RNA sequence: GCCCUGCAGCAGGGGCCAAGGGUGGGGGUGUUCACCCAUUAAAGGGGAACGUGAGCUGGGUUUAGACCGUCGUGAGACAGGU
RNA sequence: AGCCGAGGGAACUCGGCAAAUUGGCCCCGUAACUUCGGGAGAAGGGGUGCCUGCGGGUGUGUAACCCGCAGGUCGCAGUGAC
RNA sequence: GAGCCUGGGCUCCGUGAGGGGGGAGAAGUCGUAACAAGGUAGCCGUAGGGGAACCUACGGCUCGAUC
RNA sequence: AGUGGCGAAGGCGCCCGGCUGGAACGGGUCCGACGGUGAGGGACGAAGGCCAGGGGAGCGAACCGGAUUAGAUACCCGGGUAG
RNA sequence: AUUCCGGUUGAUCCUGCCGGAGGCCACUGCUAUGGGGGUCCGACUAAGCCAUGCGAGUCAUGGGGCGCGCGCGCGCACCGGCGGACGGCUCAGUAACACGUCGGUAACCUACCCUCGGGAGGGGGAUAACCCCGGGAAACUGGGGCUAAUCCCCCAUAGGCCUGAGGUACUGGAAGGUCCUCAGGCCGAAAGGGGCAUGCCCGCCCGAGGAUGGGCCGGCGGCCGAUUAGGUAGUUGGUGGGGUAACGGCCCACCAAGCCGAAGAUCGGUACGGGCCAUGAGAGUGGGAGCCCGGAGAUGGACACUGAGACACGGGUCCAGGCCCUACGGGGCGCAGCAGGCGCGAAACCUCCGCAAUGCGGGCAACCGCGACGGGGGGACCCCCAGUGCCGUGGCAGCCACGGCUUUUCCGGAGUGUAAAAAGCUCCGGGAAUAAGGGCUGGGCAAGGCCGGUGGCAGCCGCCGCGGUAAUACCGGCGGCCCGAGUGGUGGCCGCUAUUAUUGGGCCUAAAGCGUCCGUAGCCGGGCCCGUAAGUCCCUGGCGAAAUCCCACGGCUCAACCGUGGGGCUUGCUGG
């Protein structure tokens, strides 16, 4: 799914483990909805804007659901302006 | 309804990290210069569907179960894994072995026109090999009982020279 | 239009749903009101369904009426007794199983005017 | 939703009893409507071009057609869509040849060589009988074709018998039978081709067809329905099979 | 119709002459008043026995009937409500 | 003390005061809620005259009373006034 | 016989002053009902009572210990 | 008075008399497969609670007091309405 | 391969769920050398919206005119005939005799085609083109004069239909169905046209049959819901009629009270059906877009004309809804046909060449046309076969170097191929030159106890769990493992799962025996004899399209693919 991001972030991790999970509310633009999604890598959040448009596809848990130690967020992102958030990490491409 | 797309001839294995089976077909692969794994699989298939037509027509009745038995004795003949006055049990024991030993690569180098297995298929694959006359670039061709004796170099082809250097440096291991 | 084609209700009372538009081949016509007439009989030419031909009596004046193998035509006057319905008899309507006074008594007519284009009947003793 | 009849005909719809590639191309020729049905039937251009070889092509086998050269039953036939089927004698004079359609063991059509002395008559199966206008007797025969007889030589002919004629005149001669003794040639059914003697037959009630038991040279006995068993003699072949 | 201005124009603010003409329609409430709505050049205010019941109305103004609350032993009361 | 009133339709008034609207019979159809008895004629919709002919119930009955159908025809309007 | 108008019958959806429960959450308070005879043995059913875990009565179970 | 007995279960204990339901044993008695289970459906069904009419000794929810207790809306004690 | 591995405890055996490990379909990250075959590429979201141009014509052997040429030919529009009802696209609606299979119509229609048997007589008329005037912005359209036919009309005769009375020739399982005779009536043919030549070819009308293509009927079979229990009023049937091509409440008048249902009616939800497909050892579970058969639709919803056939996919009329031209008087169009653009959305190609093959229509034919079809172009659609070097020596433990060989692939050419091209194939010249990545590396689970960094923050994580300053578990370097022109990520179906259990599970304490009894339907039912043959078993006849599945042989270098044969599939139906 295609959306917008509105407001970066950061969900407590499950005791006992200890950190800030970096996320992004994304407004759906087929039906309207707004979710929460996980931005993967370190530094990710630092590539992320507000406006910017995303794509938003499965977290990969039980159940299609949640994973780990993150509570209550289901989905991840996987490209911003049209471009990989794992070539923007490493540092190969260039957001547009 | 839908209609059918064509489907892979070859079986991939139930589990992909078992030490036993990765050493048996690491040492069928160096051993036999198979280029990937494909290839070893789909022998592999090929000896278990000649199985699986023995198991399913051992203690069968009718006309065409008949028929069918002698269809693949003779088939098996043909192609050099039974003898003439072989039986139905004798094809669940054959192995992979044998099928492996029935390509072109392995009789090309059990011959003596090359010296290796990897030069076996350079030849075949530049084009430097006939069978009953007929150029074949595929080296995993199976050959038949009735062309071995036939398998010599390319007419149009260096090596058909009793004198060049490279087919000198291949007589020499013989 | 004279649809004539397919119920609507199962014989359960359940309501059918058409999944079709109505097809030309299904359709009827309007019934021909066989009246006794005055000066003139009129007949009307009508095509079908392949080509074919049919003949509409709309006005009677004559009948040929049959008593044991012989025939004669004569002149319809009164229509009596249409068992059909009621008011046949009053429009003075003719069809078939109706009871006719002619010049020569009473007869029952035996033919479809309608479709066949004559009035023939069968004398009553 | 159909508006009205075909015209087209695929191929891979196309009846079995051709022989005809059915992958290589989409369509088929559809058979006009004429002397046999579709299911004992094939049309000239398939004879001509693919089941003889004289054409490579749909145009020069039209060709060929519209000159005048092939004859069915002695008669000229230019329409590349006319359906030939069983005992039809098909004729090239310009090479001296003679053929007689007829059934495969497998249910499919073939031609049979035969000779010019023999490809001048023709047998036909009488279907049905009628009285017609004038108080005539109108005999109706398998390939849908019809001929007039008299009333007192009305007994003389009946519904499963067989009637050989001098084709292109129409000249009857040698009315064969159907009786207990009699040689008899099978053309549909699970039983094509199979030849031999009637031995008996049975007859059902309501609606239900008659069958007809035969025994074959071997001494096999078997069955088969009365409408497909073809008499084609007393008790030897009048024609060669 | 004129004067001054922290009066560029369009406007504003403050003052002088001037009472000839205009100053309306609706919503809740018994209301005058006040509040609100849409228009309007603006929708000024006062006096005449708080103009006008031998002109109309009678919604309000606790005569006689009745209910609630509160006060009072009680009969009863309330510049309280209905 | 009574009759009619173009276009608007409660802007009147404390308040629709007063006036208007509906209206008889037959057929169809009928909400919430309910002490299951009702609500209920709920609401809402169609039809209705004259003449010509056919039929039914009870009856001994072209005696008498009651109940249906079809057709033709006139009018702005047929419980045409009451 | 479309379409317009009108009174109808189900279904889904979108909002509402104020009210009601549930679920998660390094960490706010009041007590300590349950596990030992857990400091009055525990539990079922019904009814009444109480800031809250809870208490009492009638009838039942042992999934209850000691002499 | 029981590790006892009867009853489909719930549940049933002073004596005597009357009316009635079921089971076991014994049986060269009668009928001659009439049987098993049983959706839906019906009948019975501790205590407590409700309606109407009576009755009310003892016990005793609620309630009212006295002690204990950091506190006691409980356990203990003395009374007592429904039941 | 008829399979197991990790996870609840301080340790143990169980129950039970989560997860791993395999396959197919769709989207996507990174990366990519070649040839071949195939039924792949806006189905999931919008059966949403547009511009330009194409997709259906043909006949001088039907007729008149005009022009261009030389009484012969070539062309232009016109009248006339046949076709335009097929092909192609899509799955909105539909739980239904829509579909499948077996049967039936003795209750029906059918232009083009086949066979047989018979016919072509006598008379009339008009009008398009053309000429003289025009109207209107266009779309379109008026008047006057003239003229042909296979255009149109009339008369007759054949012929067709209805009814009544007789006879008994035919078929069939079964007849007033066909035939013969009589009678009373209604309707009512035809182009003796064209070509050739001194009889033949192409056509016209009537009759009998067949074929082809359809209409109608029946028996059997195929989803979920009771937090949907009563439904039906032309409704069920009868008598008599109308209408239809035809049977029939299809419609009408009259008479009755029937029809469906707890073995699930009615109502609602969802959906085109099948042949087939995916998966699995199988039993089974799930799907049904692309190819074939059938059905339905053409902005939504209705209604008609012409024709053998339509209530019409490139035609007509109206209402709603939208869009466009306009001189403002009025006119025109719906892209679920091909290509192209927009939008919607995670998500889908050239405004290309040709009628050479297969077929369709027209034509005596010769031939014409066809966005069907064929051919190429674009695309990590599915499948098959290959490449990214080989040999020897020295050195290490796959690499560097040395010396050689080859040319599938690369570059450049000549022929063949092809409708024309292109690719492919044969040959020639050069030259190791031109061509590896993705994921993982604590355990499940193959592979490091090696370096630098960071430091319960930053980060990893299908599940178990790591990280808190000595990190085999984070980031990176170096090594190594798996697969390999591919390899990873997300979602769906199957399997795993004996976690739906017929094969084949469980209910004292783990989830689970109604509080107890009586009994309705249904399910299960003691022993012997006689009969029957419905279930059941064997044998034989007629059906269950092709494609798709298995086997062998043969043709493309083998193979995939195609062909020839033998079996199977269609869950079954029916005569003996």
């Amino acid at each position: 799914a295609r959306g917008i991001v509105l407001e970066k972030i950061a969900v407590e991790a499950k005791q006992p483990n200890s950190a800030m999970r970096k996320a992004v509310r994304v407004q759906l633009i087929k039906n309207g909805k707004v979710v929460t999604a996980f931005t993967p890598g370190d530094g990710a959040i630092n590539h992320i804007d507000e406006h910017d448009e995303v794509i938003i596809e499965g977290i990969g848990g039980p159940k299609g659901g949640s994973m780990g130690d993150i509570p209550g967020i289901r989905y991840k992102v996987v490209k911003v302006n049209r471009v990989s958030l794992k070539e923007l990490v490493k540092g190969r491409k260039e957001k547009p | 309804g839908d209609p059918k797309r064509q489907r892979k001839k070859y079986e991939t294995p139930s589990h992909p990290w078992i030490k036993e089976r990765l050493d048996r077909e690491r040492v069928l692969k160096r051993n036999y210069a198979l280029k990937n794994k494909k290839e070893l699989w789909r022998h592999e298939t090929q000896l278990k569907e000649f199985r699986r037509r023995a198991r399913r027509l051992l203690a069968a009745r009718g006309k065409q179960a008949e028929i069918e038995r002698q269809q693949l004795l003779q088939r098996l003949y043909r192609l050099g894994l039974l003898p003439a006055d072989a039986v139905l049990d004798d094809v669940l024991s054959l192995t992979v072995e044998d099928v492996l030993e029935r390509r072109l690569q392995t009789i090309v180098y059990r011959k003596g026109l090359a010296r290796t297995m990897k030069q076996a298929r350079q030849l075949i694959v530049h084009g430097h090999i006939e069978v009953n006359g007929q150029v074949i670039r595929s080296p995993g061709y199976l050959v038949l009982r009735e062309e071995e004796d036939t398998i010599t170099y390319a007419k149009g082809s260096p090596f058909a020279k009793e004198g060049h250097p490279e087919r000198m440096v291949i007589e020499q291991a013989k | 239009a004279i649809w004539q084609g397919r119920s609507l209700k199962k014989p359960s009372g359940g309501r059918i749903i058409l999944a079709r538009k109505k097809r030309k081949r299904e359709l009827g016509r309007e019934p021909a009101n066989t009246k006794v007439g005055e000066d003139r009989e009129k007949r009307k030419i009508i095509r079908t369904y392949g080509g074919n031909r049919k003949v509409r009596l709309v006005e009677a004046l004559y009948a040929n009426v049959f008593e044991g193998g012989k025939g004669k035509k004569v002149k319809i006057l009164n229509v009596v007794e249409n068992p059909a319905n009621r008011q046949y008899a009053r429009r003075n309507i003719i069809t078939k199983g109706a009871i006719i006074e002619t010049e020569i008594g009473k007869a029952i007519v035996t033919s479809r005017p309608g479709q066949d284009g004559v009035v023939n009947a069968v004398l009553i003793k | 939703a159909r508006k009205g009849p075909k015209r087209h005909l695929k191929r891979l719809a196309a009846p079995t009893s051709w022989y005809i590639h059915r992958k290589a191309y989409k369509w088929a020729v559809r058979p006009s409507p004429g002397p046999h049905s579709m299911k004992t039937s094939i049309p000239l251009i398939y004879i001509v071009r693919d089941y003889l070889g004289y054409a490579k092509t749909a145009r020069e086998a039209r060709k060929i057609l519209n000159e005048g050269k092939i004859l069915v039953d002695g008669r000229v036939r230019k329409d590349y869509k006319f359906p030939v089927g069983i005992m039809d004698v098909v004729s090239i004079p310009e090479t001296g040849e003679h053929y007689r359609v007829l059934p495969n063991r497998i249910g499919k059509l073939i031609l049979h060589p035969i000779s010019e002395e023999e490809a001048k008559l023709k047998p036909f199966r009488i279907n049905n009988k009628r009285m017609v206008k004038g108080a005539k007797v109108q005999l109706n025969l398998h390939d849908g074709s019809n001929h007039l007889v008299s009333l007192a030589e009305k007994d003389a002919y009946k519904t499963s018998y067989t009637v050989i004629m001098q084709v292109p005149e129409r000249q009857i001669v040698k009315v064969l039978p159907f009786e207990v003794g009699a040689y008899v040639f099978v053309t549909q059914g699970k039983n094509v081709a199979r030849k031999g003697k009637i031995v008996e037959v049975r007859q059902f009630p309501m609606g239900w067809p008659d069958v007809v038991t035969i025994e074959d040279e071997n001494g096999e006995l078997f069955d088969t329905l009365k409408e497909y068993a073809f008499v084609i003699g007393k008790d030897k072949p009048e024609i060669s099979l």
